[PDB]
RNA sequence: CUCUUAAGGUAGCCAAAUGCCUCGUCAUCUAAUUAGUGACGCGCAUGAAUGGAUUAACGAGAUUCCCACUGUCCCUAUCUA
RNA sequence: GCAGUCAAGCGUUCAUAGCGACAUUGCUUUUUGAUUCUUCGAUGUCGGCUCUUCCUAUCAUACCGAAGCAGAAUUCGGUAAGCGUUGGAUUGUUCACCCACUAAUAGGGAACGUGAGCUGGGUUUAGACCGUCGUGAGACAGGUUAGUUUUACCCUACUGAU
């Protein structure tokens, strides 16, 4: 989890595994993001890894800014439709898979997020609450 | 500037050895130039000059022992194909020379055209002809009818078909490719005269090798990886009508209207609407691929089907009218 | 109107941008983790080489197909955006091959940048294992 | 000039359902492709009614890719006769 | 394939911190070769899916020792097999190669584990096409395509129940 994250998250409902298509929320010129695999991910047969909110994983792009596609970078999502659970009980789910370009250090690559995003995500990277507008 | 070398003395002597010997010294000097005008340039620059001995060594077996060459040239950009130190060089034996350079396949351009520009090559007082090769001013298009012969010429600008009008025997062979023709041929015809050919050959046009135009023939377009400058230079040729004209297809409204692309649109937003327009898409997800379409408009602009000419010796805005 | 942010006195262009370029230059590299000499392997009698586990290329002195093998060569090369790689002249007799490479290596952030950088390729005489062995006699086919 | 008694692969096409070497070489598709497509061709051993090449349409024909779609899968669960 | 003794000599001068001659003894059946000993009046023959257990010649983990081991990072080494040792592209594939995560992506066995457990892509019938051979029927361990996978209610074992 410590690719640059500042704390430790608790768990999260694992939405969206690998060949997952999120879209991208930042200015970075990208569309979308197909996941092909997770950091911190465990080992288990026939067990294809799965990226949660405030994961950082491995990514293509597949529309957008041909200068962008065609190599892997890592990314961070910040939105998962996948309904989760806070400690305080309550469930929520938001209404799209979305996702962020960034370096493997924690640093955005953009220069803002439109859209919501989720404090576990927030709480743990600065500079993606940094660049966000909306938190939640 | 310097191109070819020379063909020194080979004065009727002995010693095999030695004949082989200064003219691969020649070679390998020959080449110091190249390197010597290499880093000359910045340190980017460098048109496809060839380093292969062999046809090195095969080029002097045909032009003296031809004594009266011809070159063969597109008509559709002739100053890169001409070879500008060949005057100078076939002028060193002291006996039948002068090249005298011809253009080939002149039959693209217009009439208000050829005029004004056979008036470039007449101006500066030099020696050409026009030739329609595969169907000093009073002339217009002069037809098939108009001591050993030597046929030079730049790869598959048409040199393989020319002699299909001349006696239309198919001896040679020819293709769209730039590397066919090989092991240089003395095709008889006509026998108080002899023809001979050579393998085709790339000259050092400084002028114009990174950003410039030779993807023509030059390399290869079934190999390529760039896909832009060779797809974008078409961009800033061929107005949006035409485009939209032979194909059918609609590009753009103009969206962009920022210092992003503006008006002619680059090799992003009209590719995408070719391979969109013809399904080539890529594997894992739709997505419009660009370097597997602009192969199939580029084998177009080069054959003859997109047409686009150059411009008089000054920057000039439009020549060409479709 | 910034400041070079690493030595500081270069007033640069808010075209998007970083520290000064000669801070770039000496400090910055992105162009490690490559050998700059490359020794290859190369026959004596058919003139062959190859990659350490392949077949033999057949490529003749001063062929398009050597910056085939010469890119096939496991360097981080391949990682970044490979362009210019046009051959350099050096002597037959003195058994090196030489090829300047550029890669573009992302800055900072978003900023791109060129790269001029060298290698050298020298090669070391095989024999051709497969070449030989066969000029040995065991059992046939 | 020729050698075998005759002629000596023409137009065309190709790692093709024909290509051993072979996962041929180059490019492209992919994050990655022994696959697929395009091109090259001294082609183990292509080839002209033992028919060659191209072909719109058709095909419970063989093969590759994409959009949609989904318990095929992650990863199993539940209901009925 | 692995190990041990001699170790020319390479390893900033500093024969083993480490790598490597000449050889030499010798191990395992997890490899080919060789035998034809068991099956020719049925031992169902490739791989993969699944599942369990065992071995150690340890990839990681734990504890130690030595290093041209300051730290950091590595290498070698000793006990040690308790626990774990992947997701994917191409390929029928075992093998291989590549991408990516990972503490690690170690090697092997159980009738080359496992078809009344599955599948049937491959091989291995008959149909049919090409190339080469052959006068011809026909051959090719060469390529391609299509092509029926059976039975448990018995004994034991095992799981659970009286
Ligand atoms: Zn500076
Ligand atoms: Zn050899």
């Amino acid at each position: 989890s410590g690719n640059g994250a500042q704390g430790t998250k608790f768990r999260i409902s694992l939405g969206l595994p690998v060949g997952a298509i999120m879209n991208c929320a930042d200015n970075s010129g990208a569309r979308n993001l197909y996941i092909i695999a997770v950091k911190g991910s465990g080992s288990r047969l026939n067990r294809l890894p799965a990226a949660s909110l405030g994961d950082m994983v491995m990514a293509t792009v597949k529309k957008g800014k041909p200068e962008l596609r065609k190599k892997v970078m890592p990314a961070i999502v910040v939105r998962q439709a996948k309904s989760w659970r806070r400690r305080d009980g309550v469930f929520l789910y938001f209404e799209d898979n979305a996702g962020v370009i960034a370096n493997p250090k924690g640093e955005m690559k953009g220069s803002a997020i439109t859209g919501p995003v989720g404090k576990e995500c927030a709480d743990l990277w600065p500079r993606v609450a940094s660049n966000s507008g909306v938190v939640v | 500037d310097l191109i070819v070398p020379r063909r020194p003395e080979w004065n009727e002597g002995m010693s095999k050895f030695q004949l082989d010997r200064q003219e691969k010294e020649a070679f390998l000097e020959w080449r110091r130039k190249l390197a010597h005008l290499q880093e000359s340039n910045e340190d980017l620059l460098l048109t496809p000059f060839e380093r292969n001995i062999e046809v090195w060594k095969q080029l002097w077996r045909v032009v003296e022992r031809s004594d009266l060459v011809v070159q063969i040239v597109d008509a559709r950009n002739p100053l890169l194909f001409r070879s500008v130190d060949l005057e100078r060089y076939v002028k060193e034996s002291d006996d039948r020379k002068a090249n005298l350079l011809l253009v080939n396949k002149a039959d693209l351009l217009t009439k208000k055209q050829r005029i004004a520009w056979a008036k470039y090559f007449i101006s500066k007082n030099i020696s050409f002809t026009f030739y329609s090769a595969l169907r000093v001013m009073e002339k217009v298009k002069i037809l098939s009818i108009d001591i050993n012969i030597g046929l030079v010429g730049y790869p598959n600008v048409g040199k393989s078909s020319t002699i299909n009008s001349l006696v239309g025997a198919k001896k040679v062979s020819v293709s769209s490719t730039p590397g066919k023709t090989k092991h240089f041929q003395t095709i008889k015809l006509s026998d108080s005269v002899m023809l001979c050919d050579c393998p085709g050959l790339v000259f050092p046009n400084f002028a114009y090798n990174k950003g410039e135009l030779v993807c023509n023939g030059v390399l290869p377009i079934d190999q390529l990886r760039d896909y832009i400058g060779p797809a974008g230079l078409v961009a800033e040729r061929i107005p949006k009508y035409y485009i939209e004209a032979i194909y059918g297809i609609h590009i753009q409204t103009k969206s962009r209207d920022e210092g992003g692309n503006g008006d002619i649109p680059t090799a992003q937003e009209l590719l995408v609407a070719y391979a969109r327009a013809r399904g080539y898409m890529t594997q894992g997800y739709g997505s419009a691929d660009e370097p597997r379409a602009s192969r199939y408009i580029l084998k177009d602009y080069v054959n003859g089907k997109l047409l686009y000419v150059n411009p008089p010796p000054h920057l000039e805005d439009d020549t060409p009218y479709t | 109107t910034l400041l070079c942010c690493n030595c500081g006195t270069p007033i640069d262009g808010s075209t998007g941008l970083v520290m000064c370029y000669d801070c770039i230059k000496l400090t910055v590299d992105i162009t490690q983790g490559i050998p700059r000499e490359a020794n290859i392997s190369f026959c004596r009698n058919c003139e062959r080489f190859l990659q350490p586990p392949g077949q033999w290329i057949r490529a003749e002195l001063e062929s398009r197909e050597l910056l085939a093998i010469c890119l096939r060569r496991l360097k981080g090369l391949t990682k970044v955006r490979l362009v210019d790689a046009s051959f350099i002249w050096t002597e037959p007799h003195s058994r090196r091959i030489r090829i300047k490479l550029t890669v573009q290596g992302e800055a900072m952030t978003n900023t791109i940048i060129q790269q001029t950088f060298e290698v050298e390729y020298i090669v070391i005489a095989m024999q051709c294992p497969d070449c030989a062995r066969s000029y040995t006699t065991n059992t046939w086919r």
